[PDB]
RNA sequence: AAUUACCGAAUCUUUGAACGCAAACGGCGCAUGGGAGAAGCUCGUGUCAUCCCCGUGCAUGCCAUACUCAGUGUCGA
RNA sequence: ACACGAGUUGUUCGGAAACUGAGCACAACGUUAUAUCGUUUUGUUAGGAAAGUGAAGGUGGUCG
RNA sequence: AAAGAAGGUGUUAGCCCAUUGAGCCAUAAACCUGAGCGCCUCAUGAACAAGCGAGUAGCACUGUUUGGGAAUGCA
RNA sequence: AGACCUGAGUGUGGCAGGACUACCCGCCGAACUUAAGCAUAUUACUCAGCGGAGGAAAAGAAAACAACCGUGAUUCUCUCAGUGAGCGGCGAGCGAAGAGGGAACGAACUCGUUGCCGAAUCGGGUCUUACAAGGCCUUGAGUUGUGGCACAAAUAUCAUUU
């Protein structure tokens, strides 16, 4: 029956997606009254296709909010006020670890000795 | 500073700056229109419930257990175009919260309960 | 008595909703194992003590 | 050089001038807290020897420990069993107080990786040690090649495991030859090695 | 080679005087007697030992001859295989070249 | 628009190191923002007093930092 | 007992919001190899700058 | 049969089924390849008389630890 | 007035806290047992207790072994060696190291000091597709010293354009 496919659901705006969310929370709420007052097994039984299509509208609304907010903090030099829900979640230990732009830092002498005496490729016969 | 008239040195009040308001910490939509479908769940249809619709004026619903009586009245206005004058909530031994909702005597209880359908 | 915390009332409410038998159509599935409920608590035999 | 005058002045610790300065210092240190942060180290010649630089993420704390031996904490001095284990007062801890001072800093200020400390001053009751710590999240410390090793998470509490200089003292790792054969790399690393009943396969 | 070149050193303790084995590295006097920079020799496959003292000329000349043999077998590929910089391979040598798994470098 | 397996995008109640304060309390704050609002006021709309919801900031210690201070500490006009 | 279906309605009732008591022990401070230890109401924390409240007045839109 | 492989199927399966090979297809980074390969930018290899770790080491007493004994290590 | 020093208060950006804990590092630390009793000794520098990491940890680059024709960081293995070592009511019992055959191994480097330089440094801004080992700017730290060059594998300093 009524079943929001997501391909025709990602082309909606933020206002029409909310207007069809109130449409489908309302249709679920007036099937919770037929689930308590008897209920034919055909009218009841549209409880999964509504409740999983509410889950499709909310995952289009939420994936369009993180997309339009990740492209609000990586745009410029505002990346110190980026909220931590939008940052790259790794292991806790991997965020504190030395990045590889760091950790290969070396002395002016340590650069010289790898330039004055570099490791040669060679063979033997 | 100067003019120390008390026997002990209490802390002088420096200038103290307010804290910045952060932009956001939640990335999730929350529709204010669907927000009262979680307050009101479904009506009861028991024998004590059917008697109170006819004889007193009241309607009976399972509501969510973490709502107060004020926000149940406001959900019985936006969902159902009726006026609640009195809500008497009750957390059941089942674990659910049941509300008895008396209408304003400008609104018929059966005319609302046919539109809901029960 | 009358005094209970609501967190004790909501634990006592879960055990009332668990004290229901196995339905009959469970006994008709393919790889069935369950005849009876093995956890039917009675208020006199065994005490929860919440 | 300027170090050589500072270093040889701190070898004259018993002379009348350095006994005056340590007199004043030991007065004003026992009217401070157990753990005190300084802007600059009290001995800059000995702090930089030991690893401190006047960089951004380095920081020095002066830590106080009490002197004397270890009273065994048995109840009422009553202990049981064999008479060799009966002593309460003459027993002595197997960690020096410099290590104990470094562990009291780093168990208290958890976000800081302490490297080693040094002796500052004695009293009849207390000893003081400036413990050099370093902030591993400071951008100066992460980008600097000769100190960025401290940011790696194997150095998290070097003090609690005996990896500082004062830790390596009470482990016996000042010695290498026949004077340390029972204790290289560890006493437990040699106990396990010398006592595990090896079962060769074909035997 | 899978294993770098190691010197021939004697064995200590008069039980083992008449024996020889492979040392840690060539001293920086056997290397200079072979006309070879010790910092440069570590890149072209030679182990170097700054600690060993060379207390006789027979034990020094054995390991110089190991270095003189090794450099004549050495091929030493170019950095840039178009612009050859020094005495290096000539790509008829940088294509016929092989390695050993001879378990000692011998 | 099957179903299953896998995984990158998300959701993830109340708690718990648990950290606004508490706690056999589904309890109570101080700033701040949003909401709903049948009394009022407005020329039924707006606006909306308390009341009532919802988000965020706020444990403590420390490191770095950019402003307000204390000191018969040493100076200095 | 067993199965099924119900049943606990609050401005004022009891509690909390919101009291103090015997006491407890968070912060602070000290101790301890170790905090999982001590002190913490005899008016009362802490070598101990823990009051963020504001009388009166000055500054300039409102009511006699 | 380059496949005999050992699981399933109503009763003992190489032939009933799945398997058991050569290889095909698709890949966020990372990994590996004349330190893969260009461009920009940026570094820079080779040519042309002084001293070196001080409440430290040691020593004494005590305590412990060790095969370490006129004292192995430590406090 | 102002400064410097030593301390506060807030703002901003961060971090520590608990879990696991087989192995590993630091401490703490027994007794039953054995000695045909038992107290030294043994069990055992083990169990239990407390703290702390990692994918391993710890060790590691000679204030080493040797006494040789010498060896050459650490770790591990077989052996040394249940020892004509040693310790021990010299009782019960305990207990190694060097050498040699191997595993691994591109294995080495960084400060401090000294000498020569002296902010050439670091952080924040900002501009280059860029939180550049880039420019340019900053009293913000810093001269109570950040950085560079040389120090046994050494043959030394600055230029510069090839
Ligand atoms: N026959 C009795 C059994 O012997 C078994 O062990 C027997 C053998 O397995 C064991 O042999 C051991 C060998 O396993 C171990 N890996 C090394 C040892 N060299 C051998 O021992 C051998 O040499 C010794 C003298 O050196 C002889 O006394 C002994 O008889 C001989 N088997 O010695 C025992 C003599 O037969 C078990 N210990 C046990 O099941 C049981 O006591
Ligand atoms: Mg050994
Ligand atoms: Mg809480
Ligand atoms: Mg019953
Ligand atoms: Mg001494
Ligand atoms: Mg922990
Ligand atoms: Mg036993
Ligand atoms: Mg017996
Ligand atoms: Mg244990
Ligand atoms: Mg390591
Ligand atoms: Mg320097």
């Amino acid at each position: 029956s009524h079943h929001m496919k997501i391909k025709d659901l990602r082309e909606k705006s933020k206002d029409d997606l909310l207007k069809t969310l109130t449409e489908y929370k309302k249709e679920l709420s007036q099937l919770r009254v037929v689930q308590q007052t008897g209920g034919a097994e055909t009218r009841l039984g549209r409880i999964r296709p509504i409740r999983k299509s509410i889950a499709r509208i909310l995952t289009v609304l939420n994936q369009n909010e993180r997309s339009n907010l990740k492209m609000f903090y990586a745009d410029r030099k505002l990346r110190c006020k980026t909220p931590k829900v939008l940052r790259a979640k790794l292991t806790h230990r991997r965020r504190l670890a030395l990045k590889e732009n760091e950790k290969n830092r070396k002395t002016s002498r340590q650069m010289r000795q790898a330039h004055k005496f570099p490791k040669r490729v060679y063979a033997v016969k | 500073a100067k003019s120390y008239t008390r026997p002990q040195f209490r802390r002088p009040h420096t200038y103290r700056k307010p804290a910045m308001a952060k932009p956001s910490n939640r990335v999730t939509v929350e529709s204010k229109d669907i927000a009262a479908f979680s307050v009101i769940r479904y009506p009861l249809t028991t024998d004590k419930a059917m008697k109170k619709i006819e004889e007193n004026n009241t309607l009976t619903f399972i509501v969510d257990s973490r709502a107060n009586k004020t926000e149940i009245k406001k959900a019985m206005r936006k969902l159902y175009q009726v006026k609640a004058v009195k809500v008497n909530t009750l957390i059941r031994p089942d674990g659910l919260k049941k509300a008895y909702i008396r209408l304003s005597a400008a609104h018929d209880a059966l005319d609302t309960a046919n539109k809901i359908g029960l | 008595g009358r005094f209970k915390p609501l967190a004790v009332k909501k634990k006592y409410a879960k055990k009332m909703n668990q004290n229901k038998p196995v339905p009959y159509w469970i006994r008709l599935r393919t790889g069935n194992r369950i005849k009876w409920n093995e956890k039917r608590r009675h208020w006199r035999r065994t005490k929860l003590n919440y | 050089g300027a170090f050589m005058y500072l270093n040889e002045l701190w070898k004259k610790k018993s002379s009348d001038v350095m006994r005056f300065i340590q007199r004043i210092r030991s007065w004003e240190f026992r009217h401070q807290h157990t753990v005190v942060r300084l802007r600059r180290p009290t001995r800059p010649e000995k702090a930089r020897m030991l690893g401190y630089k006047t960089k951004q993420g380095f920081c020095v704390f002066r830590v106080r420990v009490r002197r004397g031996g270890r009273k065994r904490p048995v109840h009422k001095g009553i202990t049981y069993g064999k008479p060799k284990t009966s002593g309460v007062l003459g027993m002595k801890l197997n960690k020096n107080n410099q290590a104990v001072a470094e562990q009291r800093l780093g168990k208290r200020f958890g976000n800081l990786r302490v490297l080693n400390s040094y002796w500052v001053n004695m009293d009849s009751t207390f000893k003081w040690y400036e413990v050099i710590a370093v902030d591993p999240m400071c951008k100066t410390i992460r980008r600097d090649p000769r100190i960025n090793w401290i940011v790696n998470s194997v150095h998290k509490h070097r003090e609690q495991r005996g990896l500082t200089s004062a830790g390596r003292k009470h482990r016996g790792l000042r010695h290498k030859g026949h004077k340390a054969s029972k204790l290289r790399p560890s006493y437990r690393a040699a106990w396990r090695r010398n006592n595990r009943i090896v079962f060769l396969r074909k035997r | 080679p899978l294993k770098a070149l190691r010197p021939q050193v004697n064995c200590p303790t008069v039980r083992h005087n008449m024996k020889r084995r492979l040392g840690r590295g060539f001293s920086p006097a056997e290397l200079k007697a072979a006309g070879l920079n010790p910092q440069y020799a570590a890149t072209i496959g030679i182990r170097v030992d700054s600690r060993r003292k060379n207390k006789s000329e027979e034990g020094m000349n054995v390991n110089v001859q190991r270095l003189k043999t090794y450099m004549s077998k050495l091929v030493l590929f170019p950095m840039n295989h178009k612009k050859v910089q020094k005495g290096e391979a000539s790509e008829e040598e940088v294509k016929a070249a092989t390695q050993d798994r001879s378990r000692f470098g011998d």
